[PDB]
């Protein structure tokens, strides 16, 4: 004695019932050990990938989109670069973390940004790397950036610098379509001895921290 | 310091700072072996890195098919298996600058340089010890698309190290055997591709050496073969 | 928390991987070689990995237009002979899995095991079917998953559309890869140029 | 005694919150953005509270008039893309929840979880979507609950009416409010003047 | 071996069956503490409210 | 007696008779903070209650956006959170009479003074420290409809106190933070509205003072902010 109830005989595409094996007696090929098993996408989000910071129409078809120019022949009052911290938008959107977050509606947790200087061992320079919180508005000068959260990075002493931007929003998650700005400024002119390139390149990278989380999966035409 | 394998010896102080791909050390196949006569370092001809260079790649085991005992074992057995130590060295002055990514890609199935459903030809995917230096069945030249339609900024998801000429002149990758079968045809299929791409191009002032050598040394590790023939 | 980024959550959601259509008035049957490469949105998610292993649950949503129609859906496993005609011997073989379904009944469902002779499917394969200049390259060489075959059992002017919903189950994935940055041009190929 | 005045008893009774209708001969699909504000009698009970949290059980009662018709009912969650056409890619997405239902089968039922990025739905919201003179005010700013989408799967002159019955489940409610004393004029607005 | 019984396949609008989640793997936003939770309407009935005693058209 | 918070002091004997909204004392956010420099009493300009008055309202935190350290913290952080102590005092003779309801409404989403689907405009819903004294995007004047289409006799369902001029000259409301998110934009959204409405209008005979002052003092309590900027 049974009653079927209003869900009976549906194909709900998200259901999780048992179903008959088409091939009993068949034993699948034994699962051997293969290196590099992935159990969660958050393992992939934790890898540092290059930010295409140098988005200009001459560079976007090439390796040059990843490298920021540092040079002697410059207006030292201008920003070196700026990165909006939202993984929803350029330049972060095509990084591995921006790509994995594009499969989800909601994201949360801390982002690690890393910067690598690629000038000679004889090249020296100070850069000021500043984080500006959401809603504060991007700094207009090196002095304004220095009054905020910042690192004065001597690239002569340290070839790499890092910044961890913690989660800061009213809700425990935010949609994947502000988080603030990272901005870079000259603290000094570019210093070199003779017979040394008077310019260099810097590479910017992003990854998730161990607290990172994605929620509410979605599929959309962000790839055709 | 000095590293010795078989009758081969190479010099580098960086050897303890190797990246082990996926955290898995190479090993012999479990119950569910020629040793050091096979497992030498084979040092390839050095690449000339210049400001114009787009990068280089090699396929494994293909780059070793002509290399001594290991190369003979690839023809004299039906199936084979190995890991690798790849050591990449890049000697330069304090006045040179540049950034390489050195990456190992499992199953690096190349795209063609053409618009059709046409496959990349066997002659192009098996370049041997010379590799391909990047410039209708030929592979892609787009190192910025990883030759496979994926962005170069995302290449660090693979086992990799950087060579930043101010910091380090070398990289070491330790690669386990990676395949969906215990052993495979060493001549029809490549488990790994070594990819070396300049992220920041070489710069040096005139009167400095305009080409810097990239030297690649590859040792088989835990190599195993089956179906021996004379 | 973070179970929604597990590989079972990310790869193991049901999706329409194929769209079988045929007419009746030979003719009254159709076949489709099973692959995940047909639909770009499905394909891109599997191609974040080098190898994957799963059983797969097939659900077939059928609509038809001119009594109730009877259909036979047949799974032909890797390396078994595929139908050439509507009443070929292959439809009677006890080594194929068949589900007979009749219109208005709940949609037919079955799980195929992981069928491959290798321990995982190759999403990418850096090798060949053989030595020749004509030899295939890439993940078309490996990964015969089998063929889904459909015929009308009823005697006679009708059009039939079958949506093949597929859910991967007990999923394992290995060796993560950069996401596909540019459009897919062709099945199993990494080619991207327009 | 007095369980009939519990919030689960008072807010958690099934009611027809929407009335999807469409014709076929684009065209052969319809969508409805999910809200409790459409029907005054439902709305008044929820608006006795400032915040509410519930999962919701959807049951869809369908009648149709010119073989048996097949329909796809699709739940599109908050912030996912809604269908623009009858055979758009959004109907195939494994991230949407679909139920395929065929005529004379028991009516389709599913539970949507509490979907919001906030910990409860705002019945009222004393704030804005932004700084502008054009910015929205009130409970339309918050509370995207998702969209219910319907299409005919069958190939061809018919009229379809779907009553969307909704039952809130596991209900919590906060900060009680005076009952609405005057007629509702518009959805999400507190405006009352004729 | 089962028999369906006369109630089978009804949509009774007052029923209380289980039903499938449309979104497994989704975890809802955590329930934070909010002041002033109501569990029963009799809590609201216990509040003193003003009587409109002076009902005249002015 | 005397009440002191920060460098601010106010005098009232009634302070122990406060209504705690929903019985919940304000608190700092739990693991699942500027103190007394922020958490002063800010005393607004006193309202003139007369026999003609329809009532007054203020929105919180909006009424404090110009008020010292707390007002600066609302601009210099992305998200914020606070409770409040609201103290309302209404000094009068023994010969004045009148009844106020003092109520705090969570999410007091105003109706417009107009018939369309038109929203109330931001300039009207954010009046600041002056509040609105009740008389096409302007809010309702119907204090008898709570400005939102609900009867004034039912306003006591909200946290409230009466000021009956014969009995008590003051009311105190303690408001916890009430929202469906832990912290929110202090400038786009108001958690609470303070509403003061005369139920029984002011009466006094000629030669008595025809206006009596209503003085509102608001202290933030357990205020918290996140996303600091210079």
């Amino acid at each position: 004695p049974v009653m079927l109830t209003p869900g009976s005989g549906q194909f709900l595409t998200t259901d999780d019932t048992q179903s008959p094996s088409a091939f009993p007696y068949f034993h699948p090929t034994k699962e051997i050990f293969i290196p590099g098993q992935v159990r969660n996408l958050i393992e992939m989000c934790q890898v540092d990938t290059l930010i295409p910071v140098n988005n200009t129409q001459e560079n976007v078809r090439s390796v040059n989109m990843y490298t920021v120019d540092l040079r002697t022949q410059v207006d030292l009052a201008k920003e070196v670069f700026s990165i909006p911290v939202d993984i929803a938008s350029q330049p972060l959107a095509t990084t591995l973390i921006g790509e994995l977050a594009s499969y989800y509606t909601h994201w949360t947790g801390s982002l690690r940004f890393s910067f690598m200087f690629c000038g000679s061992a004889s090249s020296t320079l100070k850069l000021l790397i500043a984080y500006t919180p959401p809603g504060v508005g991007k700094p207009k000068s090196r002095r304004e950036a220095m009054l905020g959260t910042h690192l004065v990075w001597d690239v002569g002493l340290q070839s790499t610098a890092s910044l961890v931007v913690p989660w800061v929003s009213a809700s425990h998650f935010r949609f994947t379509t502000s988080a603030g700005y990272i901005t870079c400024w000259y603290q000094t002119n570019f210093v070199v001895p003779d017979s040394t390139p008077d310019n260099a390149k810097m590479v910017c990278m992003v990854s998730a921290c161990k607290d990172f989380c994605l929620r509410l999966a979605r599929d959309t035409n962000l790839h055709t | 310091i000095q590293i010795t394998r078989g009758d081969s010896t190479i010099t580098s102080q960086d050897t303890a700072n190797a990246v082990v791909a996926y955290g898995v050390w190479p090993s012999y196949l479990t119950p569910d072996q020629p040793d050091t006569s096979s497992n030498r370092f084979y040092t390839l001809d050095s690449r000339s890195w210049t400001s114009a260079s787009s990068g280089w790649w090699w396929k494994l085991p293909d780059a070793l098919k002509n290399m001594g005992i290991f190369g003979e074992n690839m023809f004299y057995h039906f199936l084979g298996r190995s890991g690798y130590t790849i050591h990449v060295q890049c000697n330069s002055s304090k006045f040179h600058q540049g950034l390489l990514i050195v990456a190992a890609i499992p199953e690096h199935q190349l795209a063609s340089a053409t618009s059709g459903n046409v496959s990349v030809g066997y002659n192009h995917t098996h370049p041997g010890e010379q590799g391909r230096e990047v410039v209708n069945k030929r592979p892609s030249d787009d190192s910025w698309l990883n030759f496979d339609g994926t962005l170069l900024g995302n290449l660090p998801i693979y086992p990799h190290q950087y060579i930043n000429l101010r910091t380090n002149n070398s990289a070491t990758l330790i690669l386990p055997y990676v395949n969906a079968v215990p052993m495979d045809s060493m001549l029809r299929h490549n488990n790994w591709s070594l990819v070396i791409i300049p992220i920041c191009p070489l710069q040096v002032q005139p009167g400095g050496t305009q080409s810097i050598p990239i030297t690649v040394s590859i040792s088989p590790m835990f190599s195993e073969f089956s179906g021996p023939r004379s | 928390t973070r179970d929604e980024t597990s590989i079972e959550s990310f790869l193991g959601r049901s999706g329409c991987i194929a769209m079988i259509e045929f007419n009746t008035s030979g003719k009254g049957f159709k076949t489709w070689k099973v692959s995940l490469q047909e639909m770009a949105q499905i394909r891109r998610k599997y191609e974040l990995f080098t190898y994957t292993r799963f059983d797969s649950e097939i659900t077939i949503v059928t609509a038809a237009a001119a009594g109730h129609i009877v259909l036979q859906f047949m799974y032909v496993p890797p390396g078994a002979p595929v139908p050439e005609k509507r009443d070929d011997y292959t439809w009677q073989s006890g080594t194929n899995a068949s589900v007979f379904w009749q219109e208005g009944q709940p949609y037919p469902r079955f799980t195929i095991p992981f069928m491959s002779i290798a321990s995982a499917y190759y999403m990418f394969y850096d090798g060949y079917d053989g030595d020749s200049a004509a030899s295939k390259y890439g993940s078309v060489v490996t990964n015969d998953m089998g063929t889904i075959c459909v015929r009308i059992v009823t005697s006679n002017d009708s059009n039939i559309v079958c949506r093949i919903y597929h859910k991967a189950k007990h999923i394992k994935a290995w060796c993560p890869r950069p996401p596909r940055a540019v459009a897919y041009q062709h099945t199993h190929s990494t080619n991207y140029i327009p």
